[PDB]
C-alpha cells in the first residue's frame, strides 16, 4: 500500500528501496489521471529527490527520476512541488551520468519543469541547463533520446513574456541549424516549433533569427511533405514578416512566394487562414514587396478566398486587401479593382466582427482617395454590386468609429 | 493542429 512504500523507500538494503520506488512509478503510470494528489501528501518527495544521489545505484536513479518526472508533468502546484523538494540541481547534475538511461530521465523531468512557467525556466537556466543538454546532441545519440531533447529545446523558447535570455537564444540557434536538417518526422516539427516562437518574442529575435542563417533553411519547408511540418513553418516565417521590411525582404528573398499556390488552394482552411495571414503583412511593406505578391499571380487567390472562404480566412483576407491599399501605388489599387476585387470586398460589413467592419471601410476609404478621376467610375461599381446600400446602413451608433467613417465616404463620392 | 506538448508523462507498459 501507500504508506509501505514511503516506508520501504528509506530501507538500506537496495533490495526492498529499489522495488518500492519501482512501485511508486507504476502507481503514477498506469492510466493517465494518476493519483499525484495522495503521492505529494505522503511525503515521497523527499525519499525520491535523494535517491537521485545514489551514483552507486543507477537503476535507483532511473527509478526516481521517472517518478519526479511524472510528478512535475501534472498541475502547476504538481509541479511547484518537485521544484520546491530542491531537486532542480540534482537533475542537471544527473546530466553528466555515465549511464544514458539516467541522463535521459534528467532531461524528461526538467523539460516539465521548465515548461511551467519563465520563472521556472530562467531558474534552470541560469544554472546552466543549455551547455550539457545541447551537449547531447550527436550521431551516435538514440533517435526517442533526441526528440526529448528537441521538446525540451521548444520549452527554453516557449515563453515570451517575460522572454529567454539573449545569452540562451544565440546557444539555441546553432543547434537549430543543425536539428533541421534531421530525417525523423518529430524532430522536425519541433526544430520548428521552436523557432515559431523565437520568432514570436519580438523584432530583436527574429534578426537573432535571420543572423543566425537558418531562414534559407526555413521557406523551403513550406511545401514539405508533412503537413505538420509546413503549419510550424508557415507560423515560423509567418511571424518573421510581422517585424520591419528590410526583415521581410529577406524571406521574400528565399522565393517564399512561389510556395503558396499550393497553400491558397490548400483543403485545409487553417492553412488557407495561415496562408493569408502571411500575405497580408506582405501587403503592408513598401510598394515593391507589394508588387511581388501581384508578380506572384497571387491576388486572384486572396480575393477567391475573400468571397468563398471562411470566416477565419476572410477575416486575414481583408486585411490583405487593407494593408496593401493604404500602402501601394495607385496603379495597384486599380490591379485591385479590375481583379473584381469590389463585389466581395463589401459582402463582409454584415458580420458582427467590428474590426472586419472596419478594416474594409477604411480599405473602401483609401480605395476611393486614390482614384481621383475615377471616382464616378468605381462609385457605379460599388453601387451596382449592392455595397452602397450596404454603406447607406451602416451609419448606426452601435460603433461611433463605424458611423463616423460610413458618413464621410457617403459625403464626399455618395 | 498539433502544438507541441507542453507537460508529459512518461508511460510505462510494461
Amino acid at each position: 500500500s501507500l504508506e509501505a512504500i514511503v516506508q520501504n523507500a528509506s530501507s538500506d538494503n537496495q533490495g526492498i528501496q529499489l522495488s518500492a520506488v519501482q512501485a511508486a512509478r507504476k502507481l503514477l503510470s498506469s492510466d493517465r489521471n494518476p493519483p499525484i494528489d495522495d503521492l505529494i501528501k505522503s511525503g515521497i518527495l523527499p525519499i525520491l529527490v535523494h535517491c537521485l544521489e545514489r551514483d552507486d545505484n543507477p537503476s535507483l536513479q532511473f527509478e526516481a527520476a521517472w517518478a519526479l518526472t511524472n510528478i512535475a508533468s501534472g498541475t502547476s502546484e504538481q509541479t511547484q512541488a518537485v521544484v520546491q523538494s530542491n531537486a532542480v540541481p540534482l537533475f542537471l547534475r544527473l546530466l553528466h551520468s555515465p549511464h544514458q538511461n539516467v541522463c535521459e530521465q534528467a532531461v524528461w523531468a526538467l523539460g516539465n519543469i521548465i515548461g511551467d512557467g519563465p520563472q521556472c525556466r530562467d531558474y534552470v537556466i541560469s544554472l546552466g541547463v543549455v551547455k550539457p543538454l545541447l551537449s547531447f546532441i550527436s550521431p551516435s545519440i538514440p533517435i526517442t533520446f533526441l526528440r526529448n531533447v528537441t521538446w525540451v529545446m521548444v520549452n527554453l523558447c516557449r515563453h515570451k513574456d517575460p522572454p529567454p535570455p539573449m545569452e540562451t537564444i544565440q546557444e539555441i540557434l546553432p543547434a537549430l541549424c543543425v536539428l533541421i536538417h534531421h530525417t525523423d518526422v518529430n524532430i522536425l516539427v519541433d526544430t520548428v516549433w521552436a523557432l515559431s516562437y523565437l520568432t514570436d518574442a519580438g523584432n530583436e529575435q527574429i534578426q537573432m533569427v535571420i543572423d543566425s542563417g537558418i531562414v534559407p533553411h526555413l521557406v523551403p519547408l513550406l511545401s514539405h511533405q508533412e503537413v505538420k511540418v509546413q503549419t510550424a513553418a508557415l507560423r515560423a516565417v509567418g511571424n518573421i514578416v510581422t517585424g520591419t521590411d528590410e526583415q521581410t525582404q529577406v524571406v521574400l528573398n528565399c522565393d517564399a512566394l512561389s510556395h503558396f499556390p499550393a497553400l491558397l488552394t490548400h483543403p485545409k482552411e487553417k492553412i488557407n487562414k495561415e496562408a493569408v495571414w502571411f500575405l497580408s503583412n506582405i501587403t503592408a511593406g513598401n510598394q515593391q514587396q507589394v508588387q511581388a505578391v501581384i508578380d506572384a499571380n497571387l491576388v486572384p487567390m486572396i480575393i477567391h478566398l475573400l468571397d468563398k472562404g471562411d470566416f477565419g480566412t476572410q477575416k486575414e483576407a481583408a486585411w490583405a486587401i487593407s494593408n496593401l491599399t493604404i500602402s501601394g501605388r495607385k496603379d495597384q489599387v486599380a490591379y485591385l479593382i479590375q481583379q473584381n476585387v469590389i463585389p466581395p470586398f463589401c459582402n463582409l460589413l454584415t458580420v458582427k466582427d467590428a474590426q472586419v467592419v472596419q478594416v474594409v471601410l477604411d480599405g473602401l476609404s483609401n480605395i476611393l482617395k486614390m482614384a481621383e478621376d475615377e471616382a464616378e467610375t468605381i462609385g457605379n461599381l460599388i453601387e451596382e454590386c449592392g455595397g452602397l446600400e450596404k454603406i447607406e446602413q451602416l451609419q448606426n451608433h452601435e460603433n461611433e468609429d463605424i458611423y463616423k467613417l460610413a458618413y464621410e465616404i457617403i459625403d464626399q463620392f455618395f | 493542429n498539433y502544438c507541441p506538448p507542453v507537460k508529459r508523462e512518461r508511460t510505462s507498459s510494461l
